[PDB]
């Protein structure tokens, strides 16, 4: 009996082997890359493909259901507009330049007059990013961001880096006026991605400065 | 004949159709109505379409491919 | 200064950009903005039209600034964006 | 084999799947027959467009986005309303859940805000058996930082049922009928998501003369009365608008049913602090007893808002401290740099 | 004292496609969208005639013409001129009755009062004893 | 080329920004090198 | 396309007579079947005639080569064959079921409510179109009457919103009233 199901496995075996590269020979290249809008019910989905145009599919296609959530960029072919494959984002590589760890270490020795602006800084973050059981336990709610108003020259952006330096943290700098690009879905994904390496990363500050270039 | 010629005149207005602005008239049985796609095209005009519903502004329907207003 | 303000979006910014990075490229390079009322006014949201264009261009330039050296000529000073014309871009 | 049986199960759907193709989402904006529509695609010309025999005419109805395929151009699926936080207005704002009990000791003045908005919105038979229209707006006027707009917050809340916050002085702009407009557009975007709490800020600004800057302020003002009460859809979004000085607010602003029930909130009441510093200080981990009346004392003209801020500058000097709040001088440290500090 | 009201009862009585338009709603920003507007809003009646366009609150844009010295009334009297030129014009408008409502009356210009342009000139006083009775029966 | 996939650091599997057309991923021909195809440059790519 | 010239060249080179034929399903959307056979002509041919063909008469028949095809490439690199359907008898008559009706249909009597409203409806239509009748018969204006015919043309009062109107309720009368009396003969 042992013989009928290795007859068995090896005929699923060459089962798999054609279906497999029928699947290959209708991959090849190239991809659409596409953002997947939303995920409707009622196994399909809606692409807006980088074309600016969507297509609603009737299957997600080759591709796992779950695996697929909406924002995701996968590559789909060019015709027939069917997620192939989906897309490792490894958050670009200019995210990934604005991780810059060579602050230029703004202690607040070099930082004068701008004293108690100092300490609220430091009571709005640091101790709520380095000493938080304590911020746990009281209750206090600590907020995820502060913004800085204030007249042109006031040292906003040196204080920012101030804290980014003595505070140790990864200092994810985002300013405003690098966040618009007259490509499509670029400054959006900008940010996204720049707020998921911050997941990713070790205690951090996201820092985005002038942001009146999107804050209109 | 005469019915059969009909009866194709009739199915040139099937129902995959782009809709275009009817900007201007030229002549008899032609236009100038620019399609929603993006485009003016020098057109045809079917005799069955009644010239006074052709008002200057009218949003017509064209054919799909040999775009011409049906 | 003229062609620093494109009709399509994004394209002035790309504009002094490019002009940093060829200026970069140079050892020693000297820019000079003749008339930077036209691409320096300032700030205001006008986000319903063009105008909020050439102000995203200024951004970018402002971006860019804050070996070389920068000259901009204007007979009009009030006009320009007081961030413009702190001393650290000037 | 079984674990081959699976995968190649999914596999023949993936094979299934790449015969399959896609269709251009488009929405239908007109029904000349039957069998006839005007389908626009999403970034595209507009088609004239039939409908697969396996699909309800009705449905279709001006606005219901489709799938129709993308070469015999023809609808072949309804699909629901697209949504993302594309929203340009404050809907999508949640007020929190807060409870009546959160604000303290506005027991009287929460009672009339509920009799004037939430009766109307959860029990409307009530009105119409005694045959009145149901009242619609209240104003709340008081010192700024009183709790209004917690008020109004707790009372979307409550009804579950969506808030708009709009900071009255920012809607004059220096720029003709804009002023005018953003009321427009508030309220035709309340008809679309009802019910609505269209909370108003300070509208001093706008409610309440030989210049075209003042008479733009005018304009904005019939606006805003006609948008209340008059013509089209007398609707059924009520209104939290209040302000901070109610002299300045014109007559024909407060009637029946348009925007009645001065509701007054003066700052918190003598017996309010203790509650509002109960609400306010209790989850703030304290085990040392309180002299509540003390601090009450030592806080003389104070506002909901500064309550507040003491709780998180004692939990603040807590944190630069061993952790525990087990003292009143905290309290009365914090309470005098929120009398000296916050003037 | 019924101005709104009346509108509002001749709408719900019309054969006609009423148009309900408020003065407010002319004084768009952008010069040349109000004038548009009112351009747009006596061509729609134009088409599904008859119709009836209701201006409520017309002395927002319809006050008396002067020498304006500023964009800012300039527009607002190109608005008036504009009511002027489409209510009784080289254009006329046939099939094409307006109702138009205003709490003053007298900052009005003299030419949007003519008998060419608004022939009836009802007044709607405060009510007296007896209108006070009629008004107190309907709506209790 | 706006960035470079690498599956197996064999089959690349680079992605490329046409400008206005699309953003699609593409394979080296055969002609060019792995190599010569760093992030960020410009690289020309056929019609089909 | 190119790549479907060498497609075709390496099907010639098992046989010269290997012929490729395109099929577009979308302009091909009703009865026009737009479907054009290609061979290859080679391209060391060019010292003689391009379209070798000799004696014959049916080269401009049966189609003339389309522009849209011409700018691509025709009668240089590749030439149109005539199309040429083999349509035959115990075929032909297994297709015309497609749309065939049966026993059933031409003794159904329609439903004789809605066909009330529409005779009612035609013939208020003809009652409009008559009144147009009259007032264009009786107006008779003789300032060059043939011209009066002719600058007057807009598919019209007439004759075309005339008998044809009545051509179309006569036979539906007619049609109902035969299978109205056909049945009340053989069904009792
Ligand atoms: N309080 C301060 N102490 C020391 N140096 C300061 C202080 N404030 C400003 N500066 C200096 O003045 C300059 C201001 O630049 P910076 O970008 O830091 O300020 P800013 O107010 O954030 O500027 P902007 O609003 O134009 O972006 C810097 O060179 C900075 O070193
Ligand atoms: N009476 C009150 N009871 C409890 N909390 C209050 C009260 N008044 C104000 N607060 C606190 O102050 C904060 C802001 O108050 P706000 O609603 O802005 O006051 P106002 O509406 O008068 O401006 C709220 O988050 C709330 O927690
Ligand atoms: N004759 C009337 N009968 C009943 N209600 C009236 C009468 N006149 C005015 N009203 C009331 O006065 C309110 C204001 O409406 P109206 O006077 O038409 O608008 P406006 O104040 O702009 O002239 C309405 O809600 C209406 O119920
Ligand atoms: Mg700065
Ligand atoms: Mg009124
Ligand atoms: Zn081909």
């Amino acid at each position: 009996e042992v013989l009928r199901v290795t007859h068995e496995l090896q005929a699923m075996k060459d089962k798999i082997k054609e279906n497999s590269e029928k699947i290959k020979v209708n991959k090849t290249l190239p991809y659409l890359v596409s953002n997947v809008i939303e995920l409707l019910d009622v196994k399909c989905a809606v692409i807006k493909t980088s074309t600016r145009q969507t297509y609603f599919l009737p299957v997600i296609g080759l591709v796992d259901a779950e695996k697929l959530k909406p924002g995701d960029l996968v590559g789909v072919n060019k015709d027939s507009y069917l997620i192939l494959e989906t897309l490792p984002t490894e958050y670009d590589s200019r995210v990934k330049a604005m991780e810059v760890d060579e602050r230029p270490t703004e202690q607040y020795s070099d930082i004068g007059g701008l004293d108690k602006q100092i300490q609220e800084l430091v009571e709005a973050i640091v101790l709520p990013m380095n000493h938080k059981e304590k911020f746990e336990n009281l209750g206090i709610q600590p907020p995820k961001g502060v913004l800085m108003y204030g007249p042109p020259g006031t040292g906003k952006t040196l204080l920012a880096r101030a804290c980014a330096a003595q505070t140790k943290a990864t200092f994810l700098k985002l300013a405003g006026p690098q966040l618009v690009q007259m490509f499509i879905g670029d400054g959006a994904k900008l940010v996204r991605d720049a707020f998921a390496l911050a997941k990713e990363k070790a205690p951090s500050i996201i820092f985005i400065d002038e942001l009146d270039a999107i804050g209109t | 004949e005469f019915l059969h010629a009909q009866e194709e005149v009739k199915r040139i207005q099937s129902i995959p159709l782009v809709i275009g602005q009817f900007l201007e008239a030229v002549d008899q049985n032609t236009a100038i109505v620019g399609s929603t796609t993006g485009s003016n095209y020098y057109v045809r005009i079917l005799s069955t379409i009644d010239r006074e519903l052709l008002k200057p502004n009218a949003s017509v329907a064209l054919h799909k491919h040999s775009n011409a207003l049906v | 200064g003229s062609e620093l303000v494109q009709k399509y979006v994004g394209e002035g910014a790309r504009m002094v950009r490019e002009l940093f990075e060829m200026a970069r490229t140079k050892k020693a390079c000297l820019i000079f903005f003749d008339e930077i009322d036209a691409i320096g006014g300032a700030r205001f949201d006008d986000g319903a039209g063009g105008d909020n264009e050439v102000q995203r261009t200024m951004l970018e330039l402002i971006n860019q600034l804050d070996n070389i050296k920068v000259l901009m000529a204007t007979n009009r000073p009030d006009t320009l964006d007081p961030a413009l014309m702190r001393p650290g871009r000037l | 084999l079984k674990e081959l049986t699976k995968q190649y199960e999914k596999s023949e759907n993936d094979l299934k799947a790449l015969q399959s193709v896609g269709q251009i989402v488009g929405e239908v904006l007109k029904q000349l027959t039957e069998e006839k529509f005007i389908v626009k695609a999403t970034n595209g010309p507009r088609y004239v467009v039939g409908c697969r025999r396996q699909l309800d005419k009705s449905k279709l109805k001006p606005g219901t986005r489709v799938a129709l395929d993308m070469t015999t151009l023809t609808i072949m699926r309804y699909l629901p309303r697209e949504v993302d936080p594309l929203v340009y207005n404050m809907s999508h704002e949640d007020p929190g859940n807060v409870s009546y009990s959160e604000i303290g000791g506005l027991s009287e003045q929460i009672r009339e805000l509920r009799e004037v908005i939430e009766l109307p919105l959860t029990n409307p038979e009530l009105f119409q058996r005694v045959g009145i229209i149901p009242p619609k707006g209240c104003l709340l006027y008081g010192p700024p930082g009183t709790g209004k707009t917690l008020l109004a917050r707790a009372v979307a809340s409550q009804l579950d049922c969506n808030f708009l916050k709009v900071v009255s002085s920012s809607i004059v702009d220096k720029y003709i009928g804009e002023s005018a407009r953003l009321i427009r557009e508030m309220f035709n975007y309340a008809r679309d998501h009802q019910p609505c709490i269209i909370f108003m800020d300070e509208i001093d600004a706008i409610g309440g003369e030989g210049t075209s800057a003042d008479r733009e302020i005018q304009r904005t003002l019939m606006e805003l009365l006609n948008q209340m009460d008059g013509f089209d859809t007398l609707h059924r979004v009520k209104m939290i608008m209040a302000t901070n000085r109610p002299d300045t607010l014109d007559p024909a602003l407060l009637r029946p049913g348009r925007l009645d029930r001065k509701i007054h909130i003066d700052l918190p009441n003598e017996q309010a602090r203790l509650d509002i510093l109960k609400i306010h200080a209790g989850p703030i981990t304290k085990h040392g007893e309180i002299d509540y009346e003390a601090i009450v004392k030592l806080s003389d003209g104070f506002n909901g808002a500064d309550l507040r801020n003491v709780c998180t500058e004692a939990g603040m000097f807590a944190i630069r401290a061993d952790h525990d709040f087990v003292v009143q001088e905290d309290f009365m440290k914090a309470v005098r740099k929120v009398a000296d500090s916050k003037k | 004292c019924g101005k709104t009201m009346l509108a509002k009862a001749v709408a719900h009585h019309t054969t006609a496609a009423f148009i309900r338009v408020v003065g407010s709603e002319f004084v768009q920003k952008y010069l040349g969208e109000g004038p548009r507007m009112v351009r747009d809003v006596f061509r729609l009646a134009k088409e599904n005639a008859p119709a009836i366009i209701f201006i409520d609150e017309i002395d927002a844009i319809a006050t008396k013409r002067f020498d304006a010295q500023t964009g800012a009334d300039r527009e607002v009297q190109r608005i008036l001129l504009e009511l002027l030129n489409q209510m009784d014009g080289f254009d006329q408008n046939v099939n094409v009755k307006v109702i138009m409502a205003t709490n003053r009356a007298d900052t009005l210009d003299p030419a949007l009062l003519r008998p060419g342009r608004l022939d009836r000139k009802i007044e709607f006083p405060l009510p007296d004893r007896r209108q006070k009775r009629l008004i107190f029966s309907t709506i209790t | 080329c706006t960035k470079i996939i690498n599956a197996d650091s064999e089959d690349p599997k680079y992605i490329i920004n046409v400008k206005q057309f699309a953003k699609f991923v593409v394979d080296l021909s055969d002609q060019v090198a792995p190599t010569d195809i760093e992030e960020g440059m410009r690289v020309g790519v056929d019609r089909n | 396309s190119g790549v479907d010239i060498n497609t075709q060249q390496s099907f010639e080179a098992l046989s010269e007579r290997a012929v490729a034929v395109v099929v577009d399903p979308i302009q091909s959307v009703k009865g026009k079947v737009v479907i054009d056979a290609f061979r290859l002509i080679n391209a060391n041919m060019m010292v003689l005639g391009h379209e070798p063909r000799q004696t014959t008469s049916n080269l401009g028949h049966l189609n003339k080569p389309s522009i849209q095809a011409l700018i691509h490439g025709l009668n240089r690199h590749y030439y149109s064959i005539t199309i040429n359907y083999r349509k035959n008898e115990l075929e032909q008559k297994m297709l015309l079921n497609l749309h065939k009706k049966s026993w059933m249909e031409g003794l159904t009597l329609q439903d004789y409510s809605e066909h009330c409203k529409h005779n009612e409806s035609v013939v208020k239509e003809m009652l409009e179109l008559a009144k147009n009748y009259n007032k264009a018969v009786e107006e008779e204006d003789k300032m060059t009457p043939e011209q009066l015919a002719i600058k007057n043309v807009g598919k019209q009062d007439p004759k075309r919103h005339l008998e044809e109107h009545v051509d179309v309720l006569m036979t539906s009368n007619i049609v109902q009233c035969l299978a109205a009396m056909l049945d009340t003969v053989v069904f009792k």
